[PDB]
């Protein structure tokens, strides 16, 4: 007997192009297949109707691209995604999210005083990160909230760039105001950056705080050593005094120690302060040490020039306590293994600041054989051989650093659940690929390994994979497979398009041991490089053997994507001295873009329901075979 | 970059006079020295006269303080060096020079030269 | 001499703190997909790093953040005006111009002004330029310091020149600074009126005229912003729960059996979908479980249509007699199923067709045949004393939930519905059954009329004005009062729904069971149309233009029940009284509020420490003694602090006295600052590191005349802790000045210089009497006064000289009369430049911009244009010495009085 499968997100968005992959397995001539997608709980109104056929050609394979419109309290909404396949409708209820895509905003300085212009631009794109043309709402408040000046404006044909201005009034709040923006289409997604307002005059020069190591070690008895660096914005060093005070931090209270407070002079640019483990330890009311651990140091300098004339206040702040200079994560690692394949750990080591942490070895306690390194990336992989037995699986890595003492060492401990099968048949499948940092114009070999019993395997002949990239279906495919042919591999071609990361699930299915229709899924997250999907530089178009001079021209060269509308901004950077937060990078875009990633999980599920929904994708089939039900917007808290 | 080109030059007499004129490739705003510099067969390269950015400021060698005057045109892009009574120890080949107007009375802050003009001043 | 700044040095003024606010497309034909734009920008005059940040957009490639870009501008020698953010009005301060030489081994003579603004006070004046020569050291800075004291208010400019000797060198910085006034920041509410255009105002509208800002403390000649804040007020009404999803999964049934069995298990599938449908509560129940229960009703209407008889109606078997009921039930069901799930329509309105030609007499009555084989599903009817009447309450009720689906289908049903009302309207009041009441109370109200008494009759019926009771089983009274709800949210009553929805849910009736097919489909069609139509809000739609006379046009703002502008505030600099025009429907919130600057005390100066700086002349040229004490004015010690000391122009201090300064315990003078050279060292930190309390520190150092100079600017100390800058103390010191400050003449917030000249300084030889006349016939000179001086009343900040107007000689703007007094002021440092004696005679003019006072206390300014001339007695022109300036003198009054000035 034929089952029709249908693919469908997890999570619907509004005027964003959804994907939806329809199959027809174990069935012989045209399949005419009729997509309808209605509201929820009611089925009057019809959001998309598309049509196509799955032909044996194809192999019963093909899509149906369709778009939620927009035409919409403090509750979820549900759409009926209904695909009727000659007289079998298989349908299923799809969670929906109210996002009509991103909202950045750029702010020409971080901070300003009353009377100037606040100068930003809004770039309007959407949940693939291009341009759109919708339209958006903008609201200027003061720190009390009040809306002091509401914009609305259309972003057609404007290339997604908004550019705005405000006069900030000279009878004026001080403190931190905001820039509030949403698309009128889907007005709960609210985007929101920071400016300060406050009176000010620009330095002359700027204040580094850095301490020798990103961290303290509270066995240090050294101390926490910290090196001030002052020097002009034009790049000369300053002569100087510098008051240098430390203090440590709980969470959100600040106890500054008085008693770390030291007069340094700053000769030829630098200065050097300690703060001692004594005066630490005295400050914070002379606890057990260890106490101490987890909290964090910030240390503030203010360097005043030797004329009096100007002065700059520099704070470092989060500077962790820890007794181990590393800490290990399984963030990236599967929580569930098929019994009798290899499982692939993702160890992620950071430094205690939360960067990557490069060449750190890492191995599995217990294994002493195993181990491996840290890539820049900050991950490491650990392939395991796992017995076939349906235990739980208990992983303790540990790092083997040479310099560190074996108190030093950071250790985590994970678990892995086994992937529970249909009828405890134990057909599993594995997918496996190396993981380094990959790049787009590379090929990705993806072997697609079956276990499953040999009476059986010659039913399988195609493997259905599927591509998850930002929250969408990129591509879906088959991989055929010959009987006899226990691995297949994939080579993908690697585009811009698989930025910042993307999934790769996928799923045989048969009629098995009982005569019961058996689905068996299998996933993987796979992380590559982040940069631009184009390039933007911004380098100077002369020789410039010359330092320049006020006044002077200056040729700027700009190099990017053809068709491609620039913004440019030129700041002093003393702007920066006073304030440098809520400044548009491109790291923090893709910040968002995996914030709002309908995937949860970086690897299988309990089941085949399971692989898809962690995946970020539902299936619904006319045998029965479907997924749980997702009405939460977030992910699972762990 | 800028470079010079220098005319004006030729045979004179013993007391007559001559002036040197001096061509710039470039705007010559905002280059504060401009001066001119002679070399004497067999002798070495000395400093002449030089003039301010906006004309305002001279300097002259104590061999002929009161006998040269040096001018500029920042809207013609050119220096002149008007030479009048005239003695025969002045034969020597005249360079323009550009400079940042640092030690403006020394050839060590003078970055662009210029071809240089021979003024033959006879003793018949 | 050769003043260096003939260099015409046009200063450097723009330094924005951002600029290239540009946008640019790269059409340039791309190489390798790069496409390079070649960009020519022009840098500012700031000497610092520019950080440049581009971010792209693209229609195949999205958005990219570049790399920032850096630029760092910068000269071998350079001015940096460290100028304050804002400066109070009047108030004495001490910027540093900061002069940068970056050569590697050259040790630079510069000659730098500060240049005049008549809006401040300085020691450059318009005859009088502030030069000095500096030496800085090879990569080294040196502060000029500058005291100055802003004069008006705005944003004022301050220019400072330098040129180097012997180098062809020259640099200006041109910067501003706010000149605030003296008071604080204050804010004050002019107006809170609620708005409501359904109780305030006529005709639907109401205007609201607002008064102007009604401040009396502002500061004269400042700026107010007056911030108008409209504001919807939402309400709110308070609604029932809905009816929990877990009490009612019992719903989902099954329909199986015959005509009347399937009806049975269809009735409460189709209500829970139609309740569960309106409330949502689907997520809270299963959403998985909405499609099997669909299938259900499919199900129940398949199998029923095995028992619809050919004639278009409903029995129980195909050979069983139609029930004029049963028929009007299935009409009720599938007229309530059609919203999920629709098949057929002429099903439904062939039982409609039915129920007319074959049980509806022309009186308008439904009469039953009774082949109805359950007496379960029939519910209040069944046991009923007017069975007649509370039928044909029934079977009109089915034919109006078909009506909007039959209407074309039917043409005959508008006949029936209105002969069936006609039979109810009559018979109405004679009821004595609480459920007949209630049957036909919803049947009067759908879409029809009940009268006055009828509608009095309905509602004085329910027993605790909230349920509708009768003698019998109680599922006939959850029947009632349900059809009670559904006839209160027909008529759009709701006072006294809340009493009938809340007995509703204290009954705890889930449905199902025995009999329960009328109370199963009757209190979940009731509660889910109190669902669908309900009271939340009160409806928020104001329309609220606000004409204001300080423009050209009126901004509108539609303050909805939507959340997009629920407030708006509009800003108006202009402060002007004007009109808040608000209709519509809701309340709202108006609030008008005005900053300005109130006229306070001026006590923000030196609110952390006391600071008492002396200099004494006491004993290479000068030699004088600097003290300073300081006290902080706190309850403990304050912590390190820093004393920037300012050196007065030509003065240095000893090194041999910092150096013993330095070897203190609490005090701490750096090593580069005693390494330095004794010239060029006019700043100075000494480093303190605590301050008492409860005495006051001080410290005393000699300082020398190294260079003698015509003009002494007083020099400045100051007072701050380390992490506050703000909360500073600065005392002025200056031998032969009071306190330090400048000469200033001052009134009601309002000074002028007075560094200035202190008279016309021609001699009373080198005058001849044409000259007198010239320059008295001036148009400028205002007055001409022979005076008397009667007293002299000296003080410290000026002298102030009363004169007797002797002889009106040329009459001004002040009408003054001969025997009157005006005084005429001049700065103490003209005490002995004047030289004038009491009882002596003066000859005075001077310009009308030397008033001051107003007009019935005006006095006179004894300013650099204004003319003294000792006037010698009669019997003094006696002597030959005094023969030229008498006769002078006597001709200049007889050609001014009898002649005047001719042009
Ligand atoms: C959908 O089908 C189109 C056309 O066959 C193809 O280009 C695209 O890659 C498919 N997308 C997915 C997600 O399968
Ligand atoms: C009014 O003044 C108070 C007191 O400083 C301040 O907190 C508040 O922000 C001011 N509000 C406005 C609107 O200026």
């Amino acid at each position: 007997s034929p089952m029709y499968s249908i693919i469908t997100p997890n999570i619907l968005r509004l005027e964003s192009e959804e994907t939806m992959v329809l199959e027809a397995h174990d069935a012989q001539g045209d399949v005419p297949v009729t997509v309808t997608v209605h509201d929820f709980p009611g089925k009057k109104l019809v959001l998309s109707s598309e049509k196509t056929v799955l032909t044996p050609a194809t192999n019963h394979m093909g899509n149906v691209t369709f778009t939620i419109p927009a035409n919409r309290k403090g509750r979820n909404k549900f759409v009926t995604v209904q695909a009727t396949f000659g007289t079998q409708v298989v349908e299923k209820v799809v969670l929906v999210s109210l996002q009509s895509g991103y909202l950045f905003i750029q702010t020409d300085k971080t901070i300003y005083t009353p009377g100037s212009t606040v100068l930003y631009r809004i770039f309007t794109v959407n949940h693939k990160l291009l341009p759109v043309g919708r339209t958006v709402m903008v609201n200027i408040e003061n720190p009390e909230g009040i809306p002091v000046k509401q914009d609305s404006l259309s972003s057609q044909n404007q290339l997604g760039v908004l550019p705005l201005s405000w006069d900030i009034p000279e009878l004026v709040n001080m403190g931190q105001w905001k820039i509030r923006a949403y698309y009128e289409n889907s007005p709960q997604q609210v985007f929101s950056t920071e400016f300060e307002v406050k009176e000010y005059v620009l330095p002359s020069f700027e204040v580094i705080v850095e301490p020798t190591e990103k961290f303290y070690y509270i066995y240090n008895e050294k101390g926490l050593e910290v090196t001030i660096t002052a020097r002009f914005l034009y790049g000369k060093k300053v002569e100087g005094t510098a008051f240098v005070i430390f203090g440590i931090q709980d969470g959100e209270q600040r106890i500054s120690l008085p008693e770390s407070l030291k007069r340094i002079p700053i000769e030829d640019g630098s200065g050097e302060v300690v703060l001692s483990r004594k005066v630490l330890l005295d400050g914070v009311q002379n606890p057990r040490a260890e106490d101490l651990v987890g909290k964090s140091l910030y240390v503030s300098a203010t360097v005043i020039l030797h004329s009096g004339s100007d002065m700059v206040q520099a704070e470092r702040s989060g500077i962790p306590i820890v007794t181990s200079p590393y800490q290990i994560h399984f963030t990236k690692t599967p929580k569930y293994f098929k019994p009798g394949m290899p499982f692939d750990l993702m160890v992620f080591v950071t430094n205690p600041d939360g960067s990557p942490a490069y060449r750190v070895p890492v191995a599995v306690q217990g294994e002493d054989t195993v181990q491996s390194l840290t890539q820049g990336d900050g991950v490491a992989k650990l392939s395991i051989n796992t017995h076939p037995s349906q235990k739980p699986l208990s992983i303790t890595v540990r790092t083997k650093k040479q310099e560190l003492s074996e108190a030093e060492q950071a250790t985590r401990t994970m678990q892995a659940l086994p992937y529970s099968t249909v009828g405890n048949s134990n057909n599993y499948l594995h997918l496996s690929v190396l993981r380094t940092e990959l790049r787009p114009g590379e090929t990705l070999n993806v072997n697609f390994l079956l276990r499953m019993d040999r009476a059986h395997e010659a039913k399988i002949r195609y493997y259905t994979y599927l591509i998850m990239n930002k929250g969408r279906l990129l591509k879906a495919g088959r991989q055929v497979r010959e009987p006899g042919q226990d691995l297949v591999v994939l080579p993908l071609s690697i585009t811009t398009d698989f930025i910042p990361s993307f999934r790769l699930v996928a799923y045989y299915t048969l009629i098995g041991a009982s005569g019961q229709r058996e689905v068996v899924a299998d996933s993987v997250w796979v992380d590559v490089k982040d940069s631009c999907v184009g390039s933007l530089v911004v380098k100077s178009g002369q020789s410039e053997d010359r330092q320049p001079v006020p006044g002077q021209q200056m040729t700027l060269k700009i190099e990017g994507d053809h068709g491609a509308r620039v913004v440019l901004v030129a700041v002093d950077k003393g702007v920066f001295v006073l304030n440098k937060k809520n400044k548009l990078t491109q790291s923090k875009i893709w910040d968002v873009v995996e914030k709002a990633d309908i995937g949860c999980t970086p690897g299988s599920g309990k089941d085949y329901a399971g692989v898809f929904s962690d995946a970020g994708l539902t299936f619904t089939s006319s045998s029965g075979q479907q997924t749980a039900q997702r009405a939460e917007l977030q992910c699972p808290q762990p | 970059q800028v470079q010079l080109v220098e005319t004006g030059g030729g045979l004179v007499q013993a007391g007559g006079s001559l002036r040197l004129s001096c061509a710039a490739s470039g705007s010559i705003f905002s280059i504060n020295a401009m001066g001119w510099f002679r070399q004497a067969p067999g002798k070495e390269r000395e400093f002449v006269a030089t003039i301010n950015r906006s004309g305002g400021r001279t300097y002259y060698a104590d061999s002929v303080k009161g006998r040269f005057t040096i001018s500029r045109d920042n809207g013609k892009n050119m220096v002149y060096l008007q030479m009048h009574s005239l003695k025969p120890e002045d034969t020597a080949i005249y360079y323009c020079a550009a400079g940042t107007g640092w030690s403006p009375q020394t050839d060590n802050e003078y970055n662009y030269w210029g071809q240089g003009t021979q003024v033959t001043v006879s003793s018949h | 001499e050769d003043i260096i700044a003939e260099e015409n040095i046009v200063s450097r003024s723009e330094f924005p703190e951002s600029w290239l606010w540009n946008v640019e497309d790269l059409k340039e034909p791309p190489k390798n997909g790069i496409s390079t734009k070649l960009m020519n920008i022009f840098l500012k005059d700031s000497i610092t790093t520019w950080e440049i940040l581009a971010v792209s957009m693209s229609d195949k490639k999205g958005i990219c953040v570049a790399d920032p870009f850096e630029v760092t501008v910068m000269q071998d020698f350079f001015i940096d005006l460290r100028l304050p953010y804002s400066v109070v009005r009047n108030e004495q301060v001490e910027i540093r111009a900061v002069l940068y030489n970056y050569r590697q081994n050259q040790e630079l003579k510069v000659r730098v002004e500060l240049l005049h603004n008549p809006a401040f006070c300085s020691l450059a004046t318009t005859k009088r330029r502030h030069q000095q020569t500096v030496t800085i050291p090879p990569k080294s800075s040196l502060s000029v310091p500058y005291v100055i004291v802003p004069l008006k208010t705005g944003l004022q400019e301050v220019e400072v020149k330098a040129a180097v000797y012997h180098h062809f060198i020259s640099d200006g910085v041109r910067k501003s600074l706010k000149v605030v006034p003296e008071g604080i920041r204050m804010n004050k509410t002019v107006a809170v009126r609620t708005l409501d255009p359904e109780r305030l105002g006529r005709e639907g509208v109401q205007k609201e005229d607002i008064p102007p800002a009604d401040l009396s403390d502002q500061v004269p000649d400042t700026e107010s912003e007056t911030r108008i804040l409209l504001q919807g007020t939402p309400v709110a009404q308070m609604t029932e729960d809905a009816v929990d999803a877990e009490r009612l999964k019992h719903l989902i049934v099954t329909p199986s059996g015959c005509g009347e069995e399937n009806m049975i298990g269809m009735t409460p599938t189709v209500i829970a979908v139609h309740y569960l449908d309106e409330t949502e509560q689907w997520e809270k129940f299963g959403l998985e479980k909405r499609q099997g229960a669909l299938e259900l009703i499919k199900k129940g209407y398949t199998q029923q249509l095995a028992f619809r008889q050919p004639s278009s109606a409903f029995a129980a078997f195909v050979k069983r007699a139609p029930s004029t009921w049963l028929t009007a039930y299935v009409v009720k069901v599938f007229s309530l199923a059609v919203n999920l799930i629709a098949i057929d329509s002429q099903v439904l309105c062939g039982a409609v067709k039915w129920l007319i030609l074959e049980k509806q007499k022309p009186d308008g009555v439904f009469q039953e045949d009774a082949p109805v084989i359950h007496q379960e599903m029939i519910g209040g009817l069944r046991n009923n004393n007017e069975k007649d009447m509370a039928l044909t309450a029934f079977v009109l009720i089915s034919l109006q939930e078909a009506k909007d689906i039959c209407e074309e289908q039917v043409n005959s049903l508008p006949g029936s519905i209105t002969k069936a009302g006609d039979f109810l309207e009559a018979n109405y009041m004679n009821l004595q059954r609480s459920y007949t009441v209630a049957i036909a109370g919803y049947a009067l109200a759908q879409m029809g009329r009940l009268k006055g008494p009828l509608l009095n009759k309905f509602l004085t019926t329910a027993k605790d004005k909230n349920r509708w009771e009768d003698p019998g089983k109680q599922l006939y009274n959850v029947e009632a009062t349900s059809y009670a709800l559904l006839a209160l949210l027909q008529l759009k009553d709701f006072d006294f729904v809340p009493p009938v929805v809340r007995w509703l849910n204290e009954q705890r009736y889930y449905g199902g069971g025995y009999g329960s097919t009328q109370a199963t489909f009757m209190v979940f069609q009731a509660l889910a149309q109190y669902q669908k139509d309900a009271p939340d809000h009160q409806e928020l739609n104001l329309d609220v233009s606000l004409q204001l006379p300080s423009r050209s046009s009126k901004i509108t703002h539609r303050i909805h029940w939507e959340s997009a502008s629920l407030l708006r505030s509009e800003e108006t600099k202009e402060n002007e009284g004007f009109t808040v025009t608000a209709e519509g429907k809701g309340q709202g919130t108006l609030s008008v509020v005005t900053m300005y600057h109130a006229k306070a005390k001026d006590q923000l100066t030196c609110n952390k420490f006391d600071l008492k700086v002396t200099i004494k002349p006491a004993p290479a040229k000068n030699t004088m003694i600097l003290e300073i004490c300081t006290r902080y004015r706190g309850d403990q010690d304050a912590t390190m602090s820093i004393l920037d000391i300012s050196m007065m122009t030509g003065f240095a201090p000893d090194t041999d006295d910092l150096k013993q300064l330095a070897n203190g315990v609490d005090r701490y003078i750096s090593k580069y600052e005693l390494d330095k050279a004794f010239s060029d060292r006019n700043t100075l930190i000494i480093y303190l590191d605590k301050v008492s309390h409860s005495e006051d520190d001080c410290l005393a150092f000699k300082v020398h005349q190294y260079f003698n100079v015509e003009l002494i600017q007083p020099g400045a100390v100051k007072v701050y802790a380390y992490y506050n800058l703000e909360e500073s103390c600065t005392r002025f010191y200056h031998p032969e000045k009071e306190d330090g400050k400048l000469n200033k003449l001052c009134r009601d917030e309002l000074c002028r210089c007075a560094e200035e000249n202190c008279f016309i300084q021609k001699s009373d030889d080198k005058v001849t009497l044409e000259e007198r006349l010239d320059k008295a016939c001036e148009p400028g000179v205002d007055y001409v006064y022979k005076t008397r001086l009667v007293k002299v009343q000296l003080s410290n900040d000026f002298d102030e000289y009363i004169m007797a107007i002797e002889q009106t000689i040329k009459s001004g703007s002040d009408e003054v009369q001969v025997g009157q007094q005006r005084t005429f002021i001049s700065p103490i440092k003209c005490r002995e430049a004047l030289k004038l004696e009491e009882k002596k005679h003066y000859l005075m003019w001077g310009l009308s911009s030397d008033f001051w006072g107003e007009k019935p206390n005006l006095s006179y300014i004894i300013g650099k244009d204004t003319w003294v001339e000792h006037w010698p007695e009669e019997d003094e022109c006696q002597d030959e010495e005094n023969q030229k300036q008498c006769q002078d003198l006597g001709a200049f009054t007889e050609s001014m009085v009898v002649f005047g000035c001719p042009n």
